[PDB]
């Protein structure tokens, strides 16, 4: 039985063609207060997996942790570490969800939301979520918080069923997560206009991008409203 | 706790601590049953190198379990209070679940278990 | 009642 | 909401942000909480949405008879009609006002009317969610007898931090100036005012 | 629900889905959100659904003495006004919520009005349970200087994102267009993309299945 | 302590070709007490059939109270009210007691007799109109009767065969529902004949 | 309070009710009548909330006979229990409103037919063969359910009635002190003194 | 639910419903309430479904494992003592049973014990368990005689449910009915209310409540 | 307060024919007003010729058929490789079930396979295990709307002989493969009609002799 | 349970104890014995929470068997009461509290005296004249303090007790079934079977 | 769950 | 309370005020908020007064046995080691606690642990009731390679601005100075910082 | 509601 | 108890 106390809003991420995309800006909230800025939400995982993390940032940070020791226990005693017997995403996820069950069940959770995002080593796309409760799924877009309720109506315009992913490029679909992060900071009042971004591709592996902003913000319009109604100058 | 296997087997296939165990119940005073048509009887021998004894209070060699069965033996008499407690506080119990005293092949059977029980048990004889 |  | 009117040389400015919540949802992301009840008399509102609009639209009511029955209201009187409202309905009203005007005889003026309808006469004012993050920066800033351009900076500087801080304000940055020289509407976007 | 209003060049238009829900169940699948004011002012409403249609009559039927009593047509502020300070009376407990829009003398309007009694005034808003999927929408593809197509589409879009990706919204899309100097379009169910596949089998009974007890003939005459 | 299933009960209407149906079941109880196996909850104001369903003293209340309103319209109109017109005072009058309201979900059927027209509407406790083509669904087992309805019909059915159709989806909903059934009664209503038949069902 | 039932046999309406009253863990009467007259044809039983009872009852009873004065008339059965309900359904939303139930039994002169009427503190009203308010219908309902038949006699009604008390006092957690019966038919209102 | 089991002259009859509700909701009809725990032991279940059928099987491998150990088929004093100190250790956990443990024995004659789940164990010739307890009391105790027939009890045992099922929300789908001898028990069948109801009206002319 | 329950909505239901059973489930997935997916499957084949779904909170689903597919491993490394039959399954499913009973699995469980003379089986359980072997059920969020039509058409409830004076019912029959499919995907779009957590796909697993074959067809998306 | 009554004469003590079992709205027993012998001259009388009195009752019982088992004695009943309050008074602090209160009746045989104790739940014990527990003792406590003579016979004592009963099903609310009447005395204990 |  | 920690050219600066109230009654005015876990690393506490001293001895004590089998510890170790504590008794404990220290390496380092045990390491931080108030002025005046006078200065000006304002904070300001040189305690009255 |  |  808990309360979070730091924490971190939205997570956002689709399946294009050839691989996934997951962003998350870098606030760690305090209630209304904006009390932290340089927070990274992504975590990479070797080259092949990025597991994306909103919720409470203490428990983002013990999750980090384990993660980091997962990597470290499954080099020991495997001459395959870097190769045939890396860590899957579907690996990484399984041990999350695992956990998350478990806390759960113990009256204690990890007050947490969680996409693990990355591409399998037989070139498949790999996305799922995992919360709090240890409910978990899968689908062509995932979101958390109001990324869930402003972003996938986005992000399904483009991807909205299996057979629309071959038709999704990187190019298309990074333009669809970049433009759902800005409504978000339009719209969500604990969010930020700093974020990250990461693409695990099939091809190019991974690329991490830290310090993106919203830009082409439409604002002018603002300058045409006064008052709440009768009022004129 | 203390473990020790001291109920063990020999290389002939005996268990040397319950053959000497028999060898105790055989150095004690005599007991005979004898069944009638319609009674059962049960005789005890009292060892006469005592006399001075106070035989109001000293503790007799048949046992009540039960107000239907008693119990009797020969041997390390220590030892034999020990079940007859065991037995008594079964009889209780018996009564409590079951809603019925004990069959006298239950309470016998419940007894020998015990017996057996130390047989094979880490630090005890 | 029913809401919309 | 983070809000602020500051007297200076030549009358008083009154500023704003633009951001209307629900929880953590922003209905409204270009609000206008600098209202006008009289030519030379404007409040800026921070609260219960819904209170201080119908407030104010009292207000203008009563300073609308008040005008054509005795000419124009002080500044003060102004004042006075939002405590009367904010005062005796202090159990069913979330309402933190600041009023602002522009005599003739007065030069600027600013009151400060805080949830159970007290007032008080300042320089300046701060109020809403925001303000608490920027009392130390405003308290060492400020100066009377600003230049208009001055009082600008302040204003725009000090709204840039509540808005920075608080996650209950935001968008743009809008001020009203109120001067003999009549009415002016500033407004400042997210670009400029957010890496000064 | 999901319901949206959209400015454009001449006018105004909005849109509103229509379900009705009863917790989890669908009570109806088709009524109709959005409410004539004045020939020229219409309404859509998201709540109470008794509330909306009962505060919107009321304000209507006012509207229209008024109207008479002036020599006038009804400008959208004074709906708005009067709307405003009904639902403030109440405190709340009329569960209104509602987007005010259309063309008077002063031009063309666009409000919206929360159950508690505050206004907002802009080119484009949406309420309802849907209102986030469709403000995602409207903040993606709004643009000043819209045509009316534009607009219509841009509105329809907004209603449809409610439609698909909120529980509390389905079935179909109902417009209403707005355009100074010109009549109301009301455009009953403008889009209808979510039609009734064929059933497998009819379930029409043998006659006689039924087993009755007793008849007889009704008197409904004098 | 919800008025609205301490008694229990149903109602069930339908359109058809030129025609409509209405239905309920005859339970009245106390909780889980059956008390009266002869509660009907369909009365009609000449031609239009107005079912009620929820708290028992409301249906009562509601019947005499719209039995007062038509009657007077009908003194001052010199006609007999009309279903679409019906609806709207049914409206009304429930919404009148918004704060303090009839714990009931009112149904009315009837056929417009200038019009022709078959027209069904069902209510909530506070006044909201749901009119609809097809069925409106009301009381205890109204998720029953939803289920039934949407699978069981069809536009445009017969009178005969709308009374079978009608009957199977309440029959089947109250067997399902423990505060619903007791018996059952049906109206077909044609434009100027109606038959109302009593249903044998299960009396447990 | 607690008990009352009522049957509606072939030319009667027959209501027993407990004598009982009891406040505490103290028995303070054993012989309570549980009934108005409302008009000489018409009676009435109640049991619910100590006090609301009696003033519910009596007001009625002062209704109806004033009824009775102003027009020379008595008042069908049918009419007083609609009166009746009125009265209760209002008062349901009162600012304190009238716990009582009631039985109303009656002999329609009219109709030459009697007449039971069940109504609830909520102005829920019912016309019965047999009934009962409390937790007294939930024997008794049943055991009606079989051995009651439309045509019986008077003399059958109470030894059906017999068969309801007994069950009472073999299976009720509470000695209600047994019960006071009236039979109201063709000729008005008359006690059994031995029951 | 409504359960009943009575002794009389001829044995033991044993009937129940076989209604499951989730409040309002009717879950099942076809609920078997009697549970077979040897060739002369029934259990009847009443409260919580899982609660009685899990504990109720439970307690069947329990009286199985007494006849292993002891060589003799169990007493109904010791089975329904074995159910009742179990749920006497879970008293306000929240479980839920109130259940007949109905059998012959030589030793004991034909045997009725009621267990619930406050713990409560009685011995008795008569009890009715269940929302519809009361329902089924009326009409079995006006005509319960210890002399009726084998025929008779039967009839009566139905007859009693079948009112509960009427009159309780709770109770209904169907009867189901069993006799307990000396011999053991036997099924006297599944008998839905459905069409019951309308043969007990017609050939008793009872239930005149109903439109007929 | 930190509540370690969900709801995730959708709608499960089984009917069984005389040589073959049927599992079916739509493919939303969805917490509150949110659609959390499209196509999340919650029907499995376990292995042995059982299917199985336990639908209501989710997490506790996976938890429970994890268990129950590890149960079946350990049944055949223990047991000599022998079948589990489907009586079995579900006893050990009630064990799994109680085994919780003071911390319950929140699922409606439904099984379907063969019976040891080869007819088709179906098995329901609620949360904390009472089962009971039907023709018949459907469980979940839509269970209320969907439960009375299986009673009207797979056991013909309130349906009798016509011209029989509703004397004789209409005799019981097993269903043909194709008519159980035809009430399936009519049971499953009239659910999605009127309850908001229903939609998107369905998803059928059908049990014969010669193992278990899938069909999936689209439902409404709003 | 509920009515439960002890009355210690001259040369026995007498105790009476009610006959019902209550669940809910249905008395499901009218012949239930509320007590234990706990040795030929100790009787136990029994009431509170369903489920726990019985389960205590017999667990002192099994108690107090086989101490009498194991010393060949019978232990008196100052000692036996002694026993028992112990163990309330330890379960009073437990997780789950026996709600149980118990009359204990025997005859001291090394004195020649009958003894009544009085022990609640709570471990509370007093030695009496005449004792109750529940809502009895409000009516049988002043009733005795009129009628009650330490010098009684077991007749006197009987007559007496018929005062009381009488009294109790005059007032007492609740239906209790009579109440079953047993002796304990130089010779044992024994049931009176007409009362 | 149910009851019975 | 109102504390902070602030990296400068040569090291870092600790600061705090020095009151302790209990309801509004203060139970101490010269209370010692910045406590020494070694030699060159020490922390700032806020929150509850027993929770915090709790925490502050058993992580001297676990640096204690650090030094004696590992040598001196890093900033970074200290600040982990007060984590876990946090972390682990998050639903028991009341701390908000900043940890400074100096290496040779690493020059000045700052990491503040909130309630949740979360950590972040910062160039400067504030945290406390009174920290609200100074979020504007610290965000614009702070910048990094500050010379000790000036970071003395920031520090003296910031909690100034938050005792002013906050009623749960003031006394005395007191600091302490983290560099090469050693370890130096400063102290600054009511009569100097309040006018400043 | 809304608030500022 | 003493806060800071
Ligand atoms: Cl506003
Ligand atoms: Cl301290
Ligand atoms: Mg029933
Ligand atoms: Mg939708
Ligand atoms: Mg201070």
């Amino acid at each position: 039985t808990q309360q979070p106390i730091v924490t971190g809003t939205s997570v956002i991420s689709m399946k294009y063609d050839n691989g996934v995309i997951i962003a998350a800006d870098n606030l760690g909230s305090y209630g209304s207060l904006l009390r932290f800025n340089g927070v990274e939400r992504l975590i990479p995982v070797g080259d092949n997996t990025v597991v994306g993390i909103s919720g409470d940032i203490s428990d983002m940070q013990h999750i980090e942790r384990l993660l980091k020791d997962l990597v470290t226990e499954n080099a020991y005693d495997n001459p395959l570490a870097d190769a045939e017997e890396a860590l899957e995403p579907s690996y990484i996820f399984e041990y999350l969800a695992t956990v998350m069950y478990q806390r759960r069940s113990k009256m204690n959770p990890l007050w947490n939301a969680i996409i693990v995002a990355g591409v399998q080593s037989n070139g498949d796309q790999f996305l799922r979520y995992v919360n709090l409760l240890g409910v978990t799924y899968s689908s062509p877009t995932l979101a958390t918080g109001f990324g869930a309720h402003m972003a996938n109506p986005l992000l399904r315009k483009v991807v909205d069923r299996e057979s629309d992913i071959p038709k999704t490029t990187v190019q298309v679909a990074e333009e669809a997560i970049v433009n759902a992060m800005r409504v978000l900071y339009y719209r969500d009042a604990r969010s930020s206009r700093n974020f990250s971004l990461a693409i695990i591709d099939k091809n190019t592996g991974l690329t991490f991008k830290k310090n993106l902003q919203v830009e082409n913000m439409k604002w002018d319009f603002a300058k045409d409203i006064k008052g709440y109604g009768t009022q004129k100058i | 706790g203390y473990d020790r296997a001291l109920s063990i087997f020999s290389p002939d296939g005996h268990i040397f601590q319950v053959e000497y165990a028999l060898e105790a119940v055989k150095r004690g005073t005599c007991a005979v049953g004898v069944k009638g048509k319609n009674c059962v009887v049960l005789g005890c021998e009292r060892r006469s190198t005592l006399k001075l004894q106070d035989t109001r209070i000293t503790p007799s060699k048949v046992s009540k379990i039960d107000s239907h069965v008693v119990l009797s033996f020969s041997g390390l008499n220590a030892d034999s209070r020990i079940l007859i407690e065991k037995a008594r506080v079964e009889a209780q119990s018996h009564r409590l679940t079951l809603e019925d005293p004990v069959t006298v092949e239950y309470l016998t059977r419940y007894v020998a278990g015990v017996q057996q029980r130390y047989t094979q048990s880490g630090g005890v004889r | 009642a029913x809401l919309x | 909401t983070s809000i602020m009117a500051v007297t200076f040389k030549d009358g008083v400015i009154l500023g704003a942000d633009s951001r209307t919540t629900t929880g953590a949802y922003i209905a409204n992301r270009v609000t206008d909480k600098l209202t006008r009840v009289h030519d030379k008399i404007w409040c800026c509102r921070s609260g219960s949405a819904a209170d201080t609009q119908a407030i104010a639209d009292i207000v203008q009511y009563h300073l609308e008879l008040y005008t054509s029955q005795y000419g124009t209201p002080s500044t003060e009187t102004a004042a006075s009609v939002f405590k009367e409202l904010c005062y005796e309905n202090k159990d069913n009203l979330t309402a933190g006002i600041i009023v602002a005007g522009y005599d003739d005889k007065n030069k600027g003026e600013v009151y400060t009317i805080p949830l159970g309808g007290s007032v008080h006469k300042l320089p300046y004012a701060i109020a809403g969610s925001g303000s608490t993050f920027i009392y130390g920066y405003c308290d060492k800033n400020f100066r009377e007898n600003m230049s208009k351009e001055e009082t600008v900076d302040f204003i725009k500087h000090s709204l840039s931090q509540a808005i920075k801080w608080d996650g209950s304000s935001g968008g743009v940055i809008r001020m009203v100036v109120l001067t003999a020289a009549g009415v002016e509407r500033l407004i400042f976007y997210p670009d400029e005012y957010e890496q000064l | 629900t999901t319901i949206v209003g959209v400015k454009f060049n001449n006018g105004v238009v909005i849109a509103a889905d229509t379900r009705s829900t009863q917790g989890p169940i669908v009570a109806d699948k088709n009524c109709a959100k959005l409410h004539r004011i004045s020939p020229k002012i219409w309404c859509a409403g998201a709540g109470t659904a008794a509330d909306t249609e009962a505060v919107t009559q009321l304000i209507g039927s006012n509207i229209e003495l008024h109207s008479l009593y002036t020599s006038r047509e009804p400008r959208v502020v004074s709906a708005l006004q009067m709307l405003k300070q009904h639902l403030f009376k109440y405190q709340g407990h009329i569960g209104a919520y509602l987007i005010v829009a259309g063309v008077d003398p002063t031009g063309s309007h666009l409000f919206s009005i929360h159950a508690h009694g505050s206004t907002d005034v802009g080119y484009y808003l949406s309420l309802g349970s849907g209102s986030l999927a469709a403000m995602a929408v409207l903040e993606s593809h709004w643009k000043q200087d819209l045509t009316k197509e534009e607009a219509i589409k841009l509105a329809s879009d907004a209603i449809q994102a409610g439609i698909w990706n909120d529980l509390g919204s389905g079935s179909n899309v109902d417009v209403c267009v707005m355009e100074i100097g010109k009549d109301a379009e009301y455009l009953r169910n403008y889009l209808t993309p979510n039609v009734r596949e064929e059933k497998q089998k009819s379930y029409k009974f043998p006659r006689g299945t039924t087993a009755v007890l007793k008849e007889s003939i009704v008197n409904i005459c004098d | 302590s919800d008025p609205s299933s301490i008694n229990g009960g149903i109602v069930v209407a339908m359109t058809g070709k030129d025609c409509v149906a209405i239905a309920c079941d005859l339970r009245l109880g106390s909780q889980s007490l059956g008390v009266s196996n002869k509660f009907e909850k369909i009365f009609h104001y000449g031609h239009v059939f107005l079912g009620i369903t929820g708290l028992a003293t409301d249906v009562t209340t509601l019947n005499e109270m719209f039995r007062y309103k038509t009657n007077l319209y009908k003194l001052k109109e010199e006609r007999a009210i009309e279903p679409e017109t019906f609806t709207q005072l049914v409206s009304s009058s429930l919404y009148e007691r918004r704060f303090g309201p009839y714990f009931v979900g009112p149904v009315v059927a009837g056929i417009n007799s200038k019009s022709g027209k078959p027209f069904i509407a069902g209510f909530d406790l506070i006044g909201c109109i749901d009119e609809a083509k097809d069925f409106i669904v009301s009381g205890t087992a109204s998720d029953q009767l939803f289920g039934m309805c949407e699978s069981l019909y069809e536009p445009n059915l017969e009178p005969e065969d709308l009374f079978e159709t009608i009957s199977q989806a309440l029959l089947n909903a109250a067997d399902r529902d423990a505060l619903s059934g007791w018996g059952a009664v049906v109206y077909i209503i044609k434009k100027d004949e109606v038959v109302k038949r009593y249903l044998k069902m299960r009396q447990d | 309070m607690d008990i009352i039932l009522g049957i509606r046999v072939q030319d009667s309406v027959i209501l027993a009710s407990s004598k009982a009253v009891t406040r505490g863990i103290s028995v303070l009467k054993d012989s309570d009548d549980k009934t108005r007259q409302l008009s000489p044809h018409t009676l009435m039983s109640f049991a619910g909330e100590a006090g609301d009872t009696v003033q519910f009852a009596e007001y009625i009873q002062a209704n109806i006979q004033l009824y009775s004065i102003r027009e020379d008339y008595e008042l069908s059965p049918q009419a007083v229990s609609s009166f009746v309900r009125q009265e209760l359904a209002k008062s349901i939303r009162s600012r304190r409103p009238y716990q009582v139930n009631v039985l109303i039994g009656g002999y329609d002169k009219k109709k030459n037919k009697p007449e039971l009427y069940q109504i609830d503190y909520l102005g829920t009203k019912v016309e019965l063969p047999y009934g009962a308010h409390g937790y007294s219908g939930f024997y008794t309902f049943s055991l009606l359910d079989h051995h009651y038949r439309p045509d019986m006699t008077t003399e059958e009604g109470l030894d059906l009635l017999k068969l309801c008390v007994q069950e009472l006092e073999k299976r009720m957690p509470m000695d209600f002190k047994g019960v006071i019966v009236k039979i109201v038919d063709k000729d008005g209102i008359r006690q059994v003194d031995d029951f | 639910t409504t359960t009943l089991a009575f002794r009389f002259q001829g044995g033991i009859i044993v009937a129940v419903d076989s209604r499951a509700t989730a409040g309002n909701w009717v879950a099942s009809q076809t609920v078997k309430k009697v549970i077979e725990i040897n060739p002369f032991l029934l259990g009847t279940m009443a409260g919580g479904a899982a609660d009685c059928q899990f504990w109720e099987t439970w307690l069947g491998s329990q009286c199985r494992l007494h006849e292993l150990r002891e060589k003799e088929r169990i007493s109904v004093a010791a089975a329904s003592k074995i159910l009742s100190n179990l749920v006497y250790q879970y008293k306000g956990a929240g479980l839920s049973m109130g259940t007949m443990i109905c059998g012959y024995t030589r030793k004991e004659g034909p045997t009725i014990y009621y267990v619930d789940s406050d713990g409560t164990r009685l011995k008795g010739d008569i009890f009715c368990v269940g929302s519809g307890q009361t329902f089924a009391y009326g009409v079995l105790d006006s005509n319960y005689k210890w002399d009726l027939s084998v025929e008779d009890a039967l009839y009566l045992g139905k007859r009693s449910i079948l009112a509960a099922a009427h009159r309780d929300a709770y109770s209904g789908g169907s009867v189901n009915l069993y006799h307990v001898t000396e011999d053991g028990w036997i099924y006297h069948g599944n008998h839905d209310v459905g069409e019951l109801f309308w043969k007990v009206k017609e050939e008793e002319g009872s239930f005149n409540n109903v439109i007929g | 307060q930190f509540n370690p329950y969900g709801d995730n909505g959708g709608t499960i239901l089984g009917i069984a024919g005389e040589d073959f059973a049927v599992l079916a489930g739509d493919t939303r997935n969805i917490t509150d007003y949110s659609i959390n997916s499209r196509y999340e499957p919650k029907v499995f084949d376990c292995g042995d010729n059982i299917v199985m779904s336990a639908n209501g909170f989710a997490a506790d689903g996976d938890a429970l058929v994890k268990r129950f597919k590890n149960s079946v491993k350990w049944y055949h490394f223990d047991h000599n490789d022998k079948k589990l039959s489907i009586n079995s399954a579900a006893r050990n499913i009630q064990h799994l079930l109680y085994g919780k009973r003071f911390f319950p699995y929140y699922v409606h469980t439904i099984i379907a396979g063969l019976d040891e003379d080869g007819k088709g089986a179906v098995y329901s359980f609620d949360p904390v295990g009472s089962y009971e072997r039907e023709q018949c059920r459907a469980g979940g969020a839509a269970a209320s709307l969907i439960m009375p039509f299986l009673d009207n058409q797979v056991n013909f409830k309130n349906q009798y002989e016509p011209g029989t004076n509703g004397k004789v019912k209409k005799p019981l029959k097993y269903l043909s493969v194709e008519e159980v499919i035809k009430l399936v995907r009519d049971s499953f779009t009239s659910a999605t009609e009127r309850h908001i957590q229903v939609g998107d796909g369905l998803e059928i697993l059908i049990v014969t002799k010669d193992g278990v074959r899938k069909e999936f067809y689209e439902l409404k998306r709003d």
